[PDB]
DNA sequence: GAATTAAGCAATTCGTAATCATGGTCATAGCTCCCGCG
DNA sequence: CGCGGGAGCTATGACCATGATTACGAATTGC
């Protein structure tokens, strides 16, 4: 917000910051197989319908900033 | 600069490094047809036919074309005349000196100008007639037209009735400027402004335009 | 039967094509510089020329960019020292670029189409370009409804004089300055700043061009930082009698200059989003980048009309109004004293004969289109799409045919609108039942 | 004095002076000399205002000039058309002068002296020899050519001269030169004013031995040395090549009516000049009929540059410089100008010409001999046949087998010719003059007297071939029909295209209907719409197809819209889609349907949307009263054609009938064409306009057309689309046909001016009597004023491949089901001349058989597809192996011009190539015949690259090298394209398609 | 209920990372494009990977 | 088990799983502690204090002296 | 009811890892050795950390 | 010496060349860990 | 213990090759 001189470092802070919450998801990803291998009976209908949110939500982003010419 | 064997009466040919595509084929044409055209006196000397192959053609922009050289007293250069007798480039001579200003002359060339190649569509003619060679030039004359319409941008072709089929003549499309003859009735020659438009018309194939007044012999 | 030639040859020898063809040379080395009427005479021209002459230097052309870059120079965004002499100083103004070539249309910069001017403007250009023939185009700039003459490029002649014409016939031109220098001063920003101060106007200019007494390929000096502001919300202006300005508001509150219309669809300006200003020392001018978001073209001006309001429709180069109409509209678009009737109208109309002869010229429905300031191909596609219930030359009912053309906005709106323009058009049909039958 | 025109001819420079040749009853050939003017018409004021006096001013009368202008209007004030009526003088000059605002000027002093001398230049007259001034013997002057040439006696015959000549030449590469190559031959049909057709031939003594001289004269043929002792009765005389030439000199000095001779003017007359410059130094000199002039044999090059794209040169003819009043014909140019054939040379011209059935009586081992007569041919082709076959060497059978003629007996209705052929199986056999299976140049090279004598032979041959195609083409009755329509010099009748010879009957035209059209404005460009092809429902048709063609259709739009340049009232035109119908109401309201039609065109401009043409029908204009005038004539013709009963007025009648139906056809082209006199783009647009709707009319009351309990009833209501009439509207309309039909017709296809209805029958004279009543009732009924159509065929097995390329079987009107089908193939690849011989023969083959399963039953299409591609498959590997079939079945031609966009477009570079490396010299319009080839050592190739830079054009001097070979694949590309296209289902064709050249087909969609 | 609240605040901040990138996203430019597109499909590949996990199990 | 190469590649390959589930672990603690939510770690406490102890001893017993 | 049983399939892994290498331990050699040792300094600052996140509140 | 003509578009097929879908390959930034030296 | 050098995986945009699409022009017929 307000102005910057240069967009440039805060590109380097959303590519910071998205890094880091891959680094989130990643760490879910890698305790959710940990708790799968555990062997605790789940019901994941739940996180079905939250990465179909975060799914619609990434090409949402992405629809608009992938292709140039 | 380069030259190859005649059989007949001129018995040599000399030729430019750029005329050498052509060369091959023009021996073969007159090979056939000089044994027939020897017998007549032609108004230029045999030895004086093939003067404008010692030309270059890539510094040559604009073709100034005429049918035959002149009936009497052919020198062989095409519109060139040191005795200056000859009514068609006295009309030029004339034009030009529209064009420039330029009044006080003792004789004009158009060999001496530089990106203009005169020239003889037949390259002979006999003493006192006109088109008199034409079956024996014909094949030639469209065979070193198209070279020359190859290598220059505009062509000027001094003849209406003459020139009419020019387009025809010449396989590749070119700048053709079919004009009147110089000798024409009417005052048809002193109408026109051909060479304005020779002038216009290298300008539009962004060519060096044509300095005219240095054909004027002073 | 030679004498019918064996394959005749026109008069192409003669001075009358030789004319031609000097007109055609002359029209060709303004090419980039001409409107699409004299690129079309151009190409038959051409035509013409290979009917004639078998072959042409140039050749035929589909699309010209229009570009005076070639009579320009790289800019640079940074100080440097300039060389000692005279110099004569001009401003860049921020406004969309147009050209007035010797074609006699008002040449647009980028697209190459045609700008309707108003007439004592065409006339001012008239009378300048036929005082002066050595003048190859008229740049001006056009911005808030005022035509202002950038500059006027010439090779032989300085355009001191010329800008003193122009001040003459009316044309609205900026202060010249002919300062010299003695040292390699370097143009920094104070120097820049003093010199804009200097010029004393008050329209925005965007550069400062310097114009050599003597030397052609003139340079323009542009000095700014690439700055990304957040914005707030897009609010339109008065700038005319029903049109209006885009003009983009940040946070703080300060106002990002907006060249046109086309200029904010084309950078894809997007509420709540950031966007790439050419930061000066007063004035926030948008830089003439291009978007690249995936929102195509009918959905960032439909976006944009159901931002700023749905009685707005783009207009070329500003939005417009649409509301209430009636006979102070046409009225005003008649330069005329106000009117409470048909009868008080045609009788002063009858008054004024120039007023006369503008509305026998003019077809009644170019002059609806232009009482109500519709864009002309626009609602062309808007009446090709539908159907009329006519008696007496009046549209007594209308209905719509392609539902189609509705995804434009500015089609919607001019339909929502067409009531207003069915009762200024009935009114002109009116006025000329009652002059010329 | 009663005189018959043979031609009009100008002199060449000096004082200009126009001839005419005219023949009398006793033969004596009368030249009468006139002062040649250009005329030129002014106003009154203008004449007076002329400070030069005219030489002469003859009163037009009271003239309307009127301003033929297409401004368009967008809104209904228009202004009137600009017609100015005044004095008229016709200024009359011996030298060219330039009068400022004349008018008329686009029209020919010749066709000023014709129309306002009132003469026709095919015309009977009875001259007045008071204004006959005597030159010399047999020629005459007239200075007043209204009263000498006043009264119009009826046609008489008249013995005309001919010149039928044709030479051969020496060569031992490809082409004869003049100048290292001498003639051998030339041989002449000297039909003189007494009717003595003399052939006889000059043979060449420099290229034989003495003692092959002496054995020649044992053998009969006279030997000559000089001019004085040639008889021309004895048909072979040996001379030196001087005396050749002198006495081919002398014979073209000679005032026929007609010298004549195929491709004559660029290579034979030429030949025959040059050599003559060459040998002894003589010219052949034309000299004028009042002798103050003489001209020399000069062939100029005439080049007809082309009209669309580049506007580049597309046709070259050449031409003889005569002054003395021989009209010196080229049949190569008559021919390539009027047939539409795959090479314009001597042996197809003659192979298509001169075509006969004849069946076999005697067979033997290696003599075959055939019969031909009435019975197995048409009328008159059996007795052509034995026309030709009197000088004729070699008979082509059946188009394949080229037969030497060992002995020729002339019958009296037919022929009787034993052949050089095999056995062969069959009884009936086309028999043609086809090529001639003879190695001229090794011919040459071994030459000896009995080559001398065989290719004398075939040089007589030729020469009366000339004359065979003369009289097979009616070329003089052609000639004299274009002389009386086109009002033209009977020299001048073929040299000229559509705008020439519409130019004198418009002359005659406008000086009837007092009328002078002008064109202040410049003309401008446009593109319009032609007309309405529709798609075709139906790719294939087992029933029959009934043909209902307009009889001259746009002729008939012109005068019934009046469609005129000066009868236009106005263009309006609109941007926008209200005053669009602002001016659709105050065109309703401001001129009425009667006297104004209203034709609503396509817009000539990309910004309107509508553009309506008005035309004034209270007078006719000039393009319908010229066309009324082309009609009526035509009419008139052809009524004494069917009271002729002898064969020469019968063909006199026939070609004026003819000569009037082409100008009427003309009368379009020429309205379209930006610089025609008869320019109207309005008009022209509307007159497309105005035949596409009743095109629309004519297929909306025939589609889904009932002829039910004999009542046929229309779908569409009968209503004349233009405007309200007051004929009857109803559509269910009684017949003249039994009840108990009950038959559906539908319009699966239309033309510009043909729509085909599809009737459900099959049987063929049903359908003929159903289709004469439907003629006959939608003349009465349906059309309207001068509309009427004409009933031309029953289509039996319709097979469409798409808009405009259909093959059929013909049952016209006359015809029955008894009579034999005859083959009508449009638009496909028997017709196309790039299509080689073998790709016509297999598609004609696989279309039989194909339209032998649809004659057959309902039967499935993929199990026909298969055995299709089968046997495609089977026939193509067995031509790529074997290579049986000869170079001529793989032959295709194309017609060479410089009309080209781009200059380096390798069909330019080939020809150029071809006439800088052969001898042989391609000129603009010349039909050539090339082949695909490549080198033999490379494989079957699938993919395709550089098709065009394999082309190699092939003459008669050509031979296929045992390293080369033909690039067979492309032919069975473009053969196996159009198979695929006939068939339905698209996914087995584009396997076997993928498998036999690897690419995907195009296929066409309806 | 961990697993959901942690998925539910990776779903805001991914919300706000979506709305901050909508805000600067116009104006990005060409190895911006790249380097952005490859960190979103590399983001794009974790989350398939989640999918195939959680369907699989 | 000879030249003891593959047991050596083994717990090499294995330890690298293991820290990073452990860091996995921290992560989304940290995480599900910037989520807002009220949460108590008193057995978490005692897991990572016992396998600590596990691991020093692991420490100490796993060198090469 | 996650967390702890994974730290609890951790604990187990461990268990099984510390056994294993308490198997193999009667010869490691240094370099490996000396590597295993820089691991366990890897692991115990993971510990480290993960116990100031637990003990921070 | 010169001297003017010159039929319209609809529609199909075949070859050529510019343009683009699809796919392979190659630099290239990320990026992540192994080793290491102080 | 802490960060640099280096080496290898790993997608990923830019670029090149191949083949299918389509405008584009000539040839040709038709009416």
């Amino acid at each position: 917000r307000s102005d910057l001189s240069d967009l440039k470092v805060a590109t380097d802070n959303i590519v910071k910051d998205l890094k880091k919450i891959i680094t989130r998801i990643s760490a879910v990803s890698t305790v959710l197989e940990d708790v799968q291998a555990a062997g605790i009976s789940r019901q994941f209908t739940s996180m079905t319908k939250a990465i179909t949110t975060l799914s619609d939500l990434v090409t949402e982003g992405k629809s608009k900033v992938v292709r140039k010419k | 600069m380069n030259s190859v064997t005649i059989s007949h009466a001129p018995y040599t040919i000399t030729y430019h490094d750029d005329w050498e595509p052509v060369m091959s084929q023009l021996v073969e044409f007159y090979n056939e047809v000089a044994s027939w055209l020897l017998r007549d006196e032609t108004s230029p000397i045999p030895d004086k036919f093939f003067i404008q192959l010692k030309q270059p053609l890539r510094n040559k922009r604009v073709c100034v074309c005429g049918i035959d050289p002149y009936p009497k007293d052919g020198t062989g250069v095409p519109f060139e005349s040191p005795n200056f007798t000859k009514k068609s480039i006295k009309e030029i001579a004339s034009s030009i000196s529209r064009l420039t200003g330029v009044i006080d002359y003792k004789g004009y060339n158009l060999n001496i100008i530089d990106g203009v190649i005169p020239w003889n569509y037949y390259l002979s003619c006999k003493l006192g007639e006109t088109k008199s060679h034409a079956i024996y030039w014909d094949k030639i004359s469209k065979l070193l037209l198209q070279h020359i319409t190859k290598h220059v941008s505009v062509l000027y072709c001094l003849g209406k009735t003459d020139f009419s089929n020019i387009r025809a003549k010449l396989e590749s499309p070119v700048t053709t400027i079919v004009g009147y003859h110089p000798a024409a009735r009417d005052h048809q020659f002193e109408k026109d402004r051909s060479f304005e438009i020779i002038n216009v018309l290298l300008e539009l194939d962004n060519k060096t335009p044509i300095n005219w007044a240095q054909g004027f012999i002073y | 039967m030679h004498h019918h030639h064996h394959h005749g040859t026109g008069s192409m020898t003669s001075s009358a094509d030789l004319t031609n063809l000097k007109e055609l040379l002359s029209l060709y080395k303004s090419l980039r510089f001409s409107d699409s009427v004299a690129i079309e005479k151009y190409n038959s021209l051409v035509e013409w020329g290979t009917s004639t002459y078998w072959k042409i230097g140039v050749q035929k052309v589909t699309n010209v960019e229009t570009s005076i870059s070639d009579y320009y120079d790289e800019v640079k965004n940074k100080p440097f020292n300039i060389d000692p002499g005279y110099y004569i100083f001009l401003p860049v103004y921020f406004g969309s670029v147009f050209i007035y070539s010797k074609g006699k249309n008002m040449v647009e910069l980028g697209s190459g189409n045609s700008f309707q001017i108003p007439d004592e403007i065409r006339s001012a250009c008239n009378k300048v370009l036929d005082s002066d023939n050595g003048i190859d185009f008229l740049r001006f700039v056009l911005l808030n409804n005022r035509w202002i003459m950038e500059d006027a490029i010439s090779k032989y002649q300085s355009p001191v004089n010329i800008f003193k014409l122009a001040s003459e016939y009316g044309l609205n031109i900026p202060n010249y300055l002919e300062i010299e220098i003695e040292e390699d001063t370097l143009f920094d920003d104070e120097l820049y700043s003093i010199m804009e101060r200097s010029f004393d106007d008050t329209f925005p200019k965007i550069s400062i061009s310097y114009i050599k007494l003597g030397e052609l390929k003139r340079q323009v000096v542009d000095f700014f930082k690439f700055s990304f502001m957040y914005i707030e919300s897009i609010k339109v202006d008065r700038i005319g009698d029903n049109i209006f300005i885009p003009s983009v508001i940040t946070k703080s509150g300060k106002k990002i200059l907006v060249k046109d219309v086309d200029h904010l669809i084309r950078s894809k300006v997007r509420e709540h989003t950031f966007v790439k200003v050419k930061k000066k020392n007063t004035f926030s001018i948008l830089y003439d980048y291009d978007g690249n978001g995936t929102e195509t073209r009918g959905e960032v001006i439909k976006r944009i009309i159901d931002t700023i309001g749905r009685d707005y429709y783009v207009n070329g180069k500003y939005f417009s109004k649409v509301g209430i109409a009636g006979l102070k509209q046409l009225t005003n678009k008649l330069d005329i004293n106000e009117c409470a009737t048909v009868d008080e109208l045609v009788d002063e109309i009858n008054k004024s004969g120039t007023v006369k002869r503008k509305i026998k010229n003019q077809s009644v429905f170019d002059l609806s289109r232009e009482c109500l300031g519709y864009p002309e191909a626009d609602f062309i596609t808007l009446v090709n799409n539908m159907r009329f219930k006519i008696e007496n030359c009046k549209v007594v009912n209308f209905n719509i045919e392609n539902t189609n053309c509705l995804n434009n906005p500015s089609i919607e709106t001019i339909y929502g609108n067409f009531n207003q323009f069915v009762s200024i058009f009935n009114t002109v049909t009116d006025v000329k039942k009652r002059l010329f039958e | 004095m009663d005189v018959r025109c043979i031609n009009w001819f100008e002199s060449h420079g000096e004082n200009r002076f126009l001839y005419l040749k005219s023949r009398c009853r006793n033969g004596e050939t009368v030249f009468i000399r006139f002062p040649h003017y250009f005329y030129y018409v002014v106003t009154d004021e203008i004449y007076q205002s002329l400070s030069p006096p005219p030489f002469n001013a003859r009163p037009m009368g009271k003239m309307r000039t009127i301003d033929i202008d297409e401004t368009i209007s967008y809104n209904l004030d228009i202004k009137d058309r600009k017609c100015s009526v005044a004095d008229m003088w016709l200024i009359e000059e011996p030298k060219k002068r330039s009068i400022q605002n004349a008018t008329m000027d686009e029209f020919f002093n010749i066709s000023w002296f014709y129309i306002s001398n009132g003469i026709s230049p095919d015309g009977c007259y009875s001259l007045d020899e008071q204004y006959l001034t005597k030159i010399n013997n047999g020629c005459y002057h007239c200075d007043d050519p209204r009263n000498c040439f006043a009264k119009e006696i009826p046609r008489f015959d008249i013995p005309r001269s001919y010149l039928f000549l044709d030479i051969e030449c020496h060569f031992d590469k490809k082409f004869p030169s003049v100048f290292i190559n001498p003639i051998s031959h030339t041989s002449y049909c000297y039909i003189d004013l007494s009717g003595k057709r003399l052939l006889f031939t000059l043979i060449n003594e420099e290229m034989l031995t003495e003692q092959e001289i002496q054995e020649a004269v044992d053998r009969g043929c006279l030997r000559i040395q000089s001019l004085m002792e040639m008889d021309y009765e004895r048909e072979l005389v040996l001379c030196s090549e001087i005396v050749l030439l002198r006495i081919a000199k002398q014979l073209l000095e000679l005032t026929f009516d007609y010298v004549v001779t195929f491709n004559g003017h660029n290579f034979d007359l030429r030949y025959i000049t040059n050599r003559l410059e060459l040998l002894t130094g003589e010219k052949i000199i034309f000299r004028s009929p009042d002798k103050k002039e003489a001209v020399h044999l000069c062939i100029y090059e005439r080049n007809q540059s082309s009209h669309k794209g580049v506007c580049g040169m597309a046709n070259t003819t050449f031409h003889v410089n005569n002054n003395n009043g021989t009209i010196f014909f080229d049949l190569y140019s008559f021919i390539q100008k009027s047939e539409k054939l795959d090479s314009y040379k001597l042996d197809s011209i003659s192979k298509n010409a001169f075509s006969c059935m004849g069946k076999v009586l005697n067979r033997g081992v290696r003599e075959m001999t055939f019969i031909g007569d009435d019975t197995t041919d048409a009328k008159g082709k059996a007795d052509t046949f034995a026309k030709v076959l009197t000088t004729g060497n070699y008979v082509t059978v059946d188009e394949d087998i080229i037969c030497k003629v060992i002995r020729k007996d002339i019958l009296e209705n037919g022929f009787k010719v034993v052949l050089s052929c095999p056995t062969l199986p069959n009884d009936i056999y086309k028999l043609s003059f086809g090529k001639d299976d003879i190695d001229l140049a090794q011919m040459y090279k071994d030459y000896n007297l009995n080559i001398a004598l065989d290719m004398a032979r075939y040089c007589i041959h030729d020469a009366c071939l000339c004359q065979y195609l003369w009289e097979y083409y009616g070329v003089e009755t052609k000639t004299d029909a274009g002389a009386a329509t086109y009002v033209l010099p009977q020299s001048m009748v073929f040299e000229y295209r559509a705008s020439t010879i519409i130019k004198g009957p418009l002359l005659k035209l406008l000086l009837e209907t007092k009328t002078i059209l002008v064109r202040s404005e410049t003309k401008q460009k446009f593109p319009y719409e032609g007309g309405k092809v529709f798609a075709p429902k139906q790719k294939m048709f087992s029933n029959n197809v009934l043909i209902f063609d307009y009889n001259s259709l746009y002729p008939n739009v012109c005068i019934f819209g009046n469609l005129s340049p000066e009868t236009l009232v106005g263009v309006v035109v609109s941007t926008n889609r209200l005053e669009e119908e602002i001016n659709n109401q105050l065109l309703l309201q401001k001129y009425p349907p009667p006297r104004y039609i209203t034709v609503h065109c396509e817009p000539r401009l990309p910004n309107l949307i509508s553009e309506i043409a008005i035309f004034d029908r209270s007078i006719e204009g000039t393009i319908p009263r010229l066309l009324r005038t082309f009609l009526a004539e035509r009419a008139r013709y052809k009524k004494m054609l069917k009271q002729a009963t002898s064969s020469t007025e019968k063909a006199i009648y026939d070609s004026m009938q003819y000569t009037y139906k082409i100008v009427a056809n003309s009368v379009y082209g020429l309205m379209g064409f930006r610089n025609s006199a008869l320019y109207s783009y309005a008009s022209a647009k509307s007159c497309t306009s105005i035949g596409r709707r009743m095109i629309l009319y004519l297929e909306s009351v025939l589609n889904g057309a009932e002829l039910s309990n004999g009542m046929l009833r229309f779908a569409n209501t009968l209503s004349n689309p233009f405007y309200m009439d007051d004929r009857d509207i109803n559509p269910i309309v009684k017949t003249s046909l039994p009840i108990d039909y009950r038959f559906r017709f539908r319009s699966v296809y239309g033309d510009t001016d043909s729509v085909f209805t599809e009737i459900d029958s099959q049987d063929v004279d049903k359908s003929i009597e159903i289709a004469k009543e439907l003629e006959r009732l939608i003349n009465s009924r349906v059309l309207f004023n001068n509309f009427k159509i004409e009933f031309e065929a029953v289509y039996k097995n319709l097979i469409m491949q798409s808009k405009k390329k259909y093959t059929t079987m013909k049952y016209s009107a006359s015809s029955n089901s008894k009579s034999v089908p005859e083959r009508i193939n449009k638009g496909t690849s028997e017709t196309r001349r790039d299509v080689s011989k073998f790709h016509k023969n297999m598609i004609k083959t696989y279309k039989t058989r194909l339209s032998e399963m649809l004659s057959e039953g309902r039967m499935n299409s993929n199990q026909v597809c298969i055995d299709i591609l089968r046997s495609l498959e089977t026939d193509l590997r067995s031509e790529f192996d074997s290579r049986s079939s000869p170079l001529e079945l793989f032959m295709l031609s194309r017609m060479h011009h410089s009309n080209y966009k781009s200059a380096d477009n390798p069909n330019m570079y080939l020809v150029t190539e071809y006439n800088k490396n052969n001898p042989e010299t391609i000129e603009l319009g010349e039909r050539y015949y090339f082949a695909y080839i490549c080198p033999a050592n490379v494989p079957w190739t699938k993919k395709l690259v550089n098709i065009k830079t394999y082309e190699t054009i092939i003459d008669r001097s050509f031979k296929l090298g045992s390293n080369q070979r033909i690039f067979y694949e492309v032919y069975f590309k473009r053969l196996t394209s159009e198979i695929v296209n006939l068939l339905d289902n698209k996914v087995l064709c584009i396997s076997f398609f993928q498998r036999m050249f690897g690419s995907r087909p195009t296929f066409y969609e309806a």
